[PDB]
RNA sequence: GUUCGCGAAGUAACCCUUCGUGGACAUUUGGUCAAUUUGAAACAAUACAGAGAUGAUCAGCAGUUCCCCUGCAUAAGGAUGAACCGUUUUACAAAGAGAUUU
RNA sequence: GGAGGUCAACAUCAAGAACUGUGGGCCUUUGCCUAUAGAACUUAUAACGAACAUGGUUCUUGCCUUUUACCAGAAC
């Protein structure tokens, strides 16, 4: 119902909880239909729960045995990295996976002492403990994630989004605030009103003076007033330091 | 709410979207009452939404600790004996269902079938006399007011022969280290150092 | 942001920048509780004050404003400067403020203006 | 003069009460269930006389709360009649 | 914003005659039909065993600007619609006091935030001028005062007046108002003779 | 009269039309009950059902409870409850209109909320800023399965169809444009007749396509605009003046 | 319906029924929400092009905006996401010179 | 009255080895000293839970085309 509210009708979610397209997608559609980590993480959890409940269903219908039930769901809780695919959405879960794999080693060589190499262990208590302790840690995370997803469904996106200064946009933000800092100090020197069309033509000397600094060309402007040349020379020495 | 195509269910669909914050909690409370190898089927006490959105199993599984140790030791020994006894063990195939098959209804295909045989290591009649009649129940002495407080199932008190019988019967999972000088350089504080 | 004052008795922060607003942050929950929307340019200075002209700010549109933080509006706009007000100061023993300009230093009383 | 020791107290108490009401509303509108452990804690007469009793309703935990809430873009009419004057005084560049 | 929101204005015809009502406050219920913006919807009921549940539909800014109710959309003093109130204020003092109504969903949620008391509400938001114009309405009211083929039907009279008079003077009726060929037809010829007899 | 007999069930619940409509597109959407990957510009059809105002109408459950409102599905022709329906199952007369008068300012006769402005195409419910009483009948050539029928007879059939759903102020059929403008005397009759005669036909048994009336599109009843006839404008101004004098009398008597 | 009485009638004899009768117990659900067209998701198909600083081919970071989409997001993507490329007249005055009129 | 509840609400649960109440004296209420009554639960190879997960920020690393998703130590 989430997939069909979002407008995505060409994605098929079959009863073993796999999401596959019903055609060959365009790129516009592949943009519109990238579901998040939160959807697919909830989806793999439902898949895992489905596998356990189906094996107890098979025990109930009389197709399998008590020992084949125990061996089946012991195999399930050991092989989640092959049966589900939760490792690719929250890779921290590889810890849980390695724990279950390590537990297999210490259980089998207590079980398989003097009785061979076949399947049939079915001592599924420790692996069960590992995945329950994973679940209680990802309750508050997935409540946060799905809360944000569903409120974007009913309520749009916040228009008020501001951008944190990161490594990506730092050399741009230094420029924005450098030029504001320069243009204030030059607007205060003027005895007139500058009326604002002149300001963006004043800052071209700041850009040209920086280009002359990089190229080690001396930057003399012939008819320049003295304190304005002092202001530009000050801020270019700042940027160069 | 199998098929919901009406002007009605406009509210119930929004409830179905609202319950997805709560699906890890429902999965946890389902999965931590996975029945056990010695049980056939157990009844859980669920709490559902009236529109049918989500269904939380509302029950915490309390066990007595030596009784649970002895139950796992009994089924450990029985699974070892059965792996030895069978020549051909058919591990089932996964995933158990087809991808295009809807999950079959409990009320039609499951509930009218009589259940099958659980693990249940067969006990002796006189060596295991005190624990034989209740070892494999769901809550083993849920209603025996001398050996339990009540059906709230919170405190337990046994005699000596019951406790001794659970001591012998749970041999494969006991600690069997009785001196503290075994953990000379494997104690917790050597690990911290 | 170019400015921090700290409230004398109420666990607040008042900050301001090129955003043209003053934000009055709660200090515990770090929520932008009250936003003062008055100016027409970046704010250069914000001073906090314990009695009802509680936030006194000064932007680059040649105004100095005395804010009523409970109501959300301005008590009084001071328009005497001709250019951007770059520096202000509170006087420790007087309950008066001083505002500087490009050559215009004035002194103002608070609670009247 | 400096403001007296009583007006500092009256102003501090009134504004502290206001900031706590705003903080309780902001933490009570959140979707986090953990925020409501950080909050710190009708009848109205509709005419000449009618004596009504304003009750709240108990809502479904799954259906969205504040069903009018949505993300919109709004412009505001900047309206004043306070004219305020701008009280100023009277080749090289 | 909503930390001091004004109490509603519910019409006295809308609240009913029971002296104690309970109404439910939902802090962001519906959004306003005039204003497009959220508000605190109230939904009361008149008596406890009434069938239907009255709820408020417009904002409190939008109600005050028109000086109207929220449940009823009627003017809060005279208890008449906006379109007839503006006619009565416009007909007396001759100002064309007509209410301005915004499309373009940005413009309506722009107009709802200014506080100007829209067109004809300026008079009836005050009791004095609202009584003065009733004093002037006194002056205007004082200066004021089987098949039959019909012909010479008045050009603005409808069919139902003809049928109601015939039901008093005691069916079918087909009247084309252009050609005035009022083809009345009774269900019995005895009723035709009845109507011929009464005239 | 309808006060005597209890209201007959119009169609059974099992014989109701289903959802999942019409197989228009390729894949069916679930959150919206519509079709996707599709092509659709018509999406209209002749309604199978229609009310017969003398045969169907009668007393109901929520007439003894005094409900103000009329059953939407009684009007549309598919009310599957009969004497058990909560709403009223009869044509709005003077007495029922007199009770709705506090609520018709805001919402419908059926009890639906009137929006601020009409629609792009003058759709379903009215607007609460204007008490419109004239209905636009159109799409008649689809309503008659392209049976050209000498327009005075078409105006006679439109006269007869709406004569049963209430009082009529006036009727007009337009020669140049296949449309009609029907003004009722009250508003609730206009609302009732608009929702009662949408998607219907004009055919009646001795008309040679009565067995084949179900194919086609059926007619459109929508809301009429303002009339640019200056005779209609002057009539509207005179009627507005007389209503103004009546309200002057009542406002003076309430002082 | 249960219970405590208070009378009559059947056997009575102090119980047991039919019947009348006073008291006690228990006391106002639900709707912001009606079931196919006419009160409002949208994509997709046929047709045209085939991505900004270019002489040519490209890496990007920003900005302003009553445009937003995917996203758990204050990260990051969406062609540097895109729109940006047009229309442009008065805070208009001073000195001198040449013709018309008084 | 008695037993019980996979019923609810409200207090309380990590600190000079550590709690509350009362009387008397000193200071001027807080606090100090002195005499007295009670303290359930948790705790010394230290903690409610002989069980044990995840999230944020700042450092230090590891995979190295960038961001999510990550490697594994520390502090809050
Ligand atoms: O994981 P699978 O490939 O299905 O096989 C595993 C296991 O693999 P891991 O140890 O990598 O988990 C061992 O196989 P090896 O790769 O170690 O040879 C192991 O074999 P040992 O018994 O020799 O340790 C054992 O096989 P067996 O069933 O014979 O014990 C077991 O199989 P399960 O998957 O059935 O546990
Ligand atoms: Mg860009
Ligand atoms: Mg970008
Ligand atoms: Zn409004
Ligand atoms: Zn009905």
């Amino acid at each position: 119902l989430l997939i069909h509210r979002k407008g995505l009708t060409y994605l098929h979610l079959d009863y073993n909880f796999n999401l596959k397209p019903t055609k060959t997608l365009t790129t516009k559609e592949r943009k519109k239909s990238r579901l998040g980590n939160s959807f697919h993480l909830m989806r793999e959890l439902l898949k895992m729960m489905k596998l356990i409940v189906d094996t107890h269903v098979q025990f109930r219908l009389g197709n399998v045995d008590a020992f084949q039930l125990a061996d089946g769901i012991h195999y399930i809780l050991n092989h989640i990295g092959q049966l589900t695919g939760i490792y690719r959405y929250k890779y921290k879960v590889m810890h849980q996976i390695r724990a279950c794999k390590d537990l297999k080693h210490i259980i089998y060589y207590k079980f398989n002492k003097n009785l061979g190499k076949g399947p049939g262990c079915g001592f599924w208590q420790p692996a069960w403990r590992v995945w329950l302790n994973f679940l209680r840690g990802t309750i508050p995370l997935l409540e946060r994630y799905i809360g944000n997803l569903i409120t974007r469904q009913f309520e749009g996106r916040s228009n008020e989004i501001v951008k944190t200064t990161t490594k990506q946009r730092l050399d741009a933000y230094y420029d924005l605030e450098l030029r504001n800092s320069v243009m204030d100090d030059i607007l205060e020197m003027m005895p007139e009103s500058i009326r604002q069309k002149k300001a963006r033509t004043i800052l071209q000397h700041l850009s040209e003076a920086w280009r002359c600094w990089k190229a080690n060309i001396p930057w003399d402007v012939p008819g320049m007033p003295a304190p304005i040349k002092k202001i530009i020379e000050r801020y270019i020495k700042s940027k160069a330091d | 709410h199998s098929d919901m195509a009406s002007k009605m269910y406009n509210t119930d669909k929004k409830a179905f979207l609202g319950a997805l914050k709560y699906l890890p909690h429902a999965i946890l409370k389902l999965l931590e009452n996975m029945p056990h190898p010695w049980e056939q089927a157990k009844e859980v006490k669920v709490l559902y939404h009236t529109s049918g959105a989500i269904t939380f199993v509302n029950e915490t599984p309390r066990v007595i600790e030596p009784v649970y140790t002895a139950q796992w030791s009994a089924t450990w020994i029985a699974m070892r004996r059965e792996k030895r006894d069978r020549t051909h063990f058919k591990r089932m195939r996964f995933p158990p269902f087809d991808d295009d098959e809807p999950p079959l209804s409990y009320e039609q295909h499951i509930e009218n079938i009589e259940p099958l045989d659980p693990i249940n290591l067969p006990l002796d009649s006189q060596d295991d006399e005190y624990v034989k009649d209740w070892l494999y129940d769901s809550r083993p002495l849920e209603e025996d007011s001398k050996k339990v407080n009540g059906t709230s199932y919170k405190k337990w008190s046994f005699d000596l022969p019951e406790m001794s019988n659970l001591y012998r019967l749970s041999t494969p999972l006991r600690d069997e280290v009785t001196d503290k000088n075994y953990y000379y350089l494997f104690d917790k504080k050597s690990f911290f150092n | 942001v170019r400015t921090v004052s700290i409230h004398p008795t109420l666990d607040l922060i008042a900050t301001a920048g090129r955003d043209s607003v003053i934000k009055l942050w709660d200090m515990r929950t770090r929520i932008p509780v009250i936003t003062l929307v008055g100016h027409k340019g970046p704010i250069n200075q914000v001073q906090c004050t314990p009695v009802d002209p509680q936030v006194v700010s000064s932007s680059t549109d040649a105004t100095v404003r005395l804010w009523d933080v409970v109501a959300g509006k301005t008590m009084k706009v001071l328009t005497h400067h001709k250019r951007s007000v770059r520096a202000t100061a509170l006087h420790p023993k007087e309950f008066s403020v001083a505002s500087a300009c490009t050559d215009d230093i004035r002194s103002w009383g608070l609670a009247e203006g | 003069p400096l403001p007296t020791k009583a007006e500092i107290q009256e102003c501090t108490a009134r504004t502290k009460s206001y900031i706590q009401r705003l903080v309780n509303a902001k933490l009570a509108n959140s979707n986090n269930r953990a925020s409501s452990r950080y909050v710190t804690e009708a009848n109205l007469l509709l005419n000449n006389s009618h004596h009504i009793e304003v009750v709240s309703k108990q809502m479904d935990p799954l259906l969205p709360r504040f069903v009018g809430k949505k993300a919109r873009k709004v412009v505001a009419p900047t309206e004043n009649d306070e004219v305020v004057p701008v009280l100023h005084m009277d080749n090289e560049w | 914003d909503e930390i001091n929101e004004p109490p509603p204005n519910i019409c006295e015809q809308c609240l009913g005659d029971e002296a104690n009502i309970r109404m439910t406050k939902i802090p962001q219920g519906s959004e306003c039909k005039i204003c497009t913006l959220p508000f605190t919807l109230y939904h009361f009921k008149t008596s406890k065993r009434s069938n239907n549940i009255i709820k408020t539909l417009i904002c409190v800014r939008c109600a005050t600007q028109r000086n109207i109710c929220q449940c009823c959309m009627l003017d809060s003093r005279w208890h008449i619609p906006i379109q007839l109130r503006d006619h009565l204020i416009s007909l007396v003092n001759e100002e064309n006091v007509m209410t301005e109504e915004a499309k373009n969903d940005m413009m309506k949620r722009f107009l709802s935030l200014k506080n100007v008391k829209l067109g004809g509400a300026q008079i009836t938001s005050d009791p004095s001028e609202a009584d003065n114009i009733v004093d002037k309405l006194k002056n205007i009211l004082l200066r004021a005062t089987k098949s039959f083929f019909l012909y010479n039907i008045d050009a603005s009279i409808p069919e139902w007046k003809i049928t109601d008079t015939v039901s008093q003077l005691l069916l079918s009726l087909i009247v084309n108002h252009k050609a005035k060929c009022g083809g009345l037809r009774f269900q019995s010829s005895e009723l035709g003779e009845r109507f011929v007899s009464k005239i | 009269s309808w006060r005597d007999k209890s209201a007959k069930v119009q169609v059974k619940e099992s014989e109701l039309p289903s959802s999942i409509p019409a197989q228009t597109g390729l894949t069916f959407n679930i959150w919206y009950n519509k079709w996707s990957q599709g092509f659709a510009g018509n999406t209209r059809f002749v309604s199978p059902f229609a009310l017969q105002p003398q045969l169907h109408s009668g007393k109901t459950r929520g007439d003894n409870d005094g409900q103000l409102f009329f059953c939407l599905f009684f009007a549309k022709g598919m009310c599957c409850l009969g004497p058990k329906c909560e709403y009223l199952h009869h044509i709005p007369d003077e007495e029922d209109i007199g009770k709705l008068a506090l609520r018709t300012e805001v919402l419908d006769c059926f009890g639906r909320e009137k929006f601020a402005d009409y629609r792009e195409d003058m759709g379903g419910i009215g607007s609460f800023r204007k008490k419109n009483k004239t209905l636009y009948v159109g799409g008649i050539d689809g309503a008659l399965n392209s049976k050209h029928l000498k327009p005075a007879q078409i105006e006679s059939r439109i006269r007869f169809v709406f004569s049963r759903l209430g009082d009529i102020d006036r009727i007009r059929y337009v020669e140049s444009k296949n449309c009609g403008f029907v003004k009722f005397k009250y508003q609730a009759n206009a609302e009732f007749a608009k929702e009662a005669m949408s998607n219907q036909t004009l055919l009646l048994p001795s008309d040679k396509e009565w067995d084949d009336r179900r194919e086609g599109t059926g007619l459109l009843v929508k809301w009429a605009n303002e009339d640019p006839d200056p005779a209609a404008q002057k009539r509207l101004q005179e009627e507005l003046k007389l209503e103004s004098l009546n309200m002057m009398v009542h406002l003076i008597n309430n002082n």
